């Protein structure tokens, strides 16, 4: 089978989270985790510091890691070219899209984990509405659909540009998403419900570019 | 010339991770700081500048391996070293064209970056240090970071070592064709001079010393550690 | 069977390389396709699989005008291809890339594949390379592995770009004793290659392409005979 | 001068590759070391210029033991190399990398050196491709490019792999007359192909490898003469 699609890019995937949540952090791993070797050594030094900013970073920076490493390992496939032939044996785009999909389920889990069971350890460790945990399930679950035609790299007109149609997307949509929800206010407040519809606007271009007809 | 096609590469890769690192941690900013307080179209500019600041050499670092190790995948480092390029390509190109983008990083800093915290400090009156020169530094010695912010000055050549020897690491692989797995390590392996060389600073104080040599010393062991 | 193009065209930036090039196989039957350095043919084989916008002409099966249809719909309908470069996968090993195309087999269980897989890799002689991870292999045995995993999806029409590059002559021969017996299966191949003293010996016919202008056609016989092509692209 | 190996070996994994493999070259000479797929020339190749940590050999130019040191100053000490696989720049133009690698040329001024690549690209006669970019190329300019910018360096010695991969045999016949007029300035070469019938007409003596074994050495008529490689490697 070959199923090697999520075993290669899940490497890109981890790769890429990692070094990009140690960056974002680099200021205060260099810091106060250097101060804290000399001036002050308690347990919620060094865990707090861990505990700082965790939760948004990570809930942001996985999505981000989703279409970022199935950006670039993909299309390093399509310009050593090897979907030319991969293609070429009775496939389409379906099995890419379903490989897609199993990779971002896969990482569903830890990005519904990240929120669900790390709110309560968010308020009691940093403090020292309900559609959002559908809608994030929701923008891991988008990207897999939006990224796979979006960086179809030619052999012979290739580059690393690709990128920025890519995450310009995401911003467009990230400014927006959070914005709309600052409005209102907590819990069952209610602001406007077209938080409802940016997504599924966004589901329609999605499916356009994976359509192709 | 491979000095401006190298550079060509490393400066077209660079502009997108330098983007891609400061328009993400501006959201970062602007999610929290829309979440507690506030209202529509200023927060992004608000900090710009001394976000470039801080996330230019990281960016440098990440992209000059990233951009280097995709053009090397393909045996063009290899046939350019066997037609005889050296070290020398690393010294007169890589440098030759990332060092002038610090140039100005120091420039927008020393320049205006501190306006541009100056302008949101004014600009929070609708609401409810680490960036300076020498104009205060040495009062201070009369009135600790004594020559702190002088090796936040210098580093043109801190990011020429952080650089350097990171891409030292790349201008070898030759096990097949290595296929990048090795990039992370270096980015890696180089990861750690933020951790030893900024912190090293707090160690020189300790048993009496002139910080010139303090700032000098890690930052030029590492320049002659992996001259390879 | 039979694969027909009607007057090819394709262009960038102005410089033409590829004006009224037609072609014609059918099934059980070995064309080629000779030419010069930039003559014209892995453009025409992307014209025929549907890689590149074709500007104009007719890729049609005789009844079937698939000519705007892309290449996975063409594959399903049986046209194969192999590509210039090397494109194996680059994490696998020769067995796993056997038998993961084999799956996609849907004519017979996988114990029919891996019997198949094992046919295939002592056909070509691979099985003392048959674990070697993919990317790190030597030219000779990618470019063989390439052959393998092109033959093994069973299509009713193949089309090769240099099928002997990098290859030593013994497996040269070992594949044109395949793809021949292959021909007796009745399995009609396009073939693209530059060593001719080799590729002439299995060509039933042979188109010769020289910027567009498919200037010659014919029997090896005359093909040799032809004072022009031994100007243009003999020697 | 003179280059020479002595009792060369390489593995990986337990899998031995290279045993006690030795060759000797000097300057102005054609050797040429042909073998079946998998025989080890590259892997030769990787520990004469220094690409792979040697397990055992002794890389000397007869007088300066230069075989624990890197492939850069290997260069400046004068050996040339050429890749298997494609190595040209993917951006530049044809006259931008022949330009560039002349830049290196610490010899003559820049007049010189556009003189010598406008010497080039006639010699080559890509002239009509020589503004195209550089990735988009086809196989057969992108490995005449190659040996253009591998002999642009002008080494005292010179190694190459498959030259003729991709090749069109007018252009063949080319390069081998250029080979052998830069022997008639006095360079030594080193040559790995597998289209013999072109390669034997050029070489002047040829080592034989098979799985390390360098089990052959001599004349073209002695080599073509031993049964044992007729098994082997011709057939």
């Amino acid at each position: 089978i070959i199923r090697y699609l999520v075993r290669e890019t899940l490497k890109s995937q981890l790769a890429i989270l990692f070094i990009l949540l140690l960056i974002f952090f680099c200021q205060k791993l260099v810091r106060i985790l250097g101060a804290a070797v000399d001036g002050d050594i308690p347990a919620n030094l060094v865990l707090s510091l861990l505990g700082l900013g965790v939760p948004e970073m990570a809930q942001l920076i996985l999505p981000l890691s989703l279409f970022l490493g199935l950006l670039m390992t993909l299309g390093k496939l399509y310009t050593e070219s090897e979907i030319t032939v991969m293609h070429a044996c009775g496939l389409s785009k379906a099995v890419l899209v379903k490989a897609a999909m199993i990779l971002a389920v896969f990482t569903a889990i830890v990005a519904a984990v990240n929120v669900m069971w790390a709110g309560p350890w968010s308020s009691r460790h940093q403090d020292e509405e309900l559609n959002w945990r559908i809608t994030l399930v929701f923008t891991v679950f988008m990207m897999a659909l939006m990224v796979v035609p979006l960086s179809v790299v030619n052999p012979r007109q290739g580059r690393v540009l690709s990128m920025l149609p890519a995450m310009l997307l995401y911003l467009l949509f990230f400014l927006i998403q959070t914005s709309l929800k600052s409005n209102g206010g907590k819990g069952k407040l209610d602001p406007t419900l077209w938080m409802w519809t940016v997504n599924l606007i966004y589901l329609a271009l999605a499916i356009v570019l994976n359509l192709w007809d | 010339v491979l000095d401006r096609y190298i550079g060509k590469t490393i400066f077209t890769t660079i502009m997108m991770t330098l983007f891609m690192l400061v328009s993400l941690s501006g959201i970062i900013k602007f999610v929290d700081q829309l979440k507690k307080a506030g209202g529509a179209g200023m927060y992004t500019l608000l900090s710009v500048p001394k976000d470039v600041q801080i996330f230019f050499p990281m960016a440098a670092l990440l992209g000059a391996l990233l951009g280097l190790g995709m053009l090397a995948q393909r045996s063009e480092l290899v046939v350019m070293q066997a037609s005889g390029f050296t070290r020398m390509q690393v010294a007169l190109s890589v440098m030759k064209t990332a060092i002038p983008l610090v140039l100005l990083t120091m420039a927008i800093g020393e320049w205006v970056a501190p306006q541009g915290e100056q302008m949101a400090r004014n600009y929070r009156a609708q609401a409810m240090p680490d960036a300076l020169s020498i104009s205060g530094l040495h009062n201070y010695v009369k009135y600790r970071y004594q020559l702190n912010m002088w090796s936040k000055i210098f580093q043109p050549l801190s990011v020429a070592v952080m650089m350097l020897m990171a891409l030292s690491f790349i201008f070898g692989p030759l096990r097949s064709v290595p296929m990048g797995v090795r990039v992370v390590t270096g980015i890696s392996f180089g990861f750690v001079f933020y951790v030893l060389d900024q912190i090293f600073g707090p160690l020189t104080l300790v048993y009496g010393i002139p910080p010139i040599i303090g700032a000098l010393l890690p930052s030029a062991s590492f320049f002659l550690i992996s001259l390879w | 069977a039979t694969l027909t193009a009607k007057n090819l065209a394709k262009a960038y930036k102005g410089r033409r390389v590829v004006e009224d090039v037609s072609l014609t196989v059918n099934s059980g039957e070995i064309v080629g396709l000779l030419g010069p350095n930039g003559a014209g043919k892995t453009t025409t084989f992307y014209m025929v699989v549907g890689i590149v916008p074709r500007d104009a002409g007719n890729i049609i099966i005789d009844d079937d005008d698939i000519s705007l249809l892309p290449l996975h719909a063409r594959a399903r309908r049986g046209i194969g291809y192999l590509p210039q470069e090397a494109s194996i996968f680059r994490r696998l090993s020769v067995y796993d890339n056997l038998m993961a195309v084999l799956q996609i087999r849907d004519d017979l269980s996988a114990e029919q594949r891996e019997d198949r897989a094992n046919e295939l890799m002592e056909e070509f002689h691979i099985e003392h390379l048959r674990d070697s991870m993919g990317q790190s292999l030597s030219g000779g045995e990618r470019r063989r592995v390439e052959i393998a995993r092109a033959l093994a999806a069973n299509p009713k029409f193949i089309l090769l770009d240099e099928p002997f590059a990098g290859v030593d002559p013994i497996s040269v021969i070992d594949i044109k004793r395949i793809i021949e017996h292959l021909r007796d299966s009745g399995l009609g191949v396009l073939i693209t290659d530059h060593n001719v003293r080799e590729t002439l010996a299995v060509c039933e016919r042979a188109y010769i392409v020289s910027q567009g202008h498919l200037i010659a056609h014919g029997t090896p016989t005359e093909i040799l005979q032809d004072e022009h092509v031994k100007r243009v692209y003999l020697g």
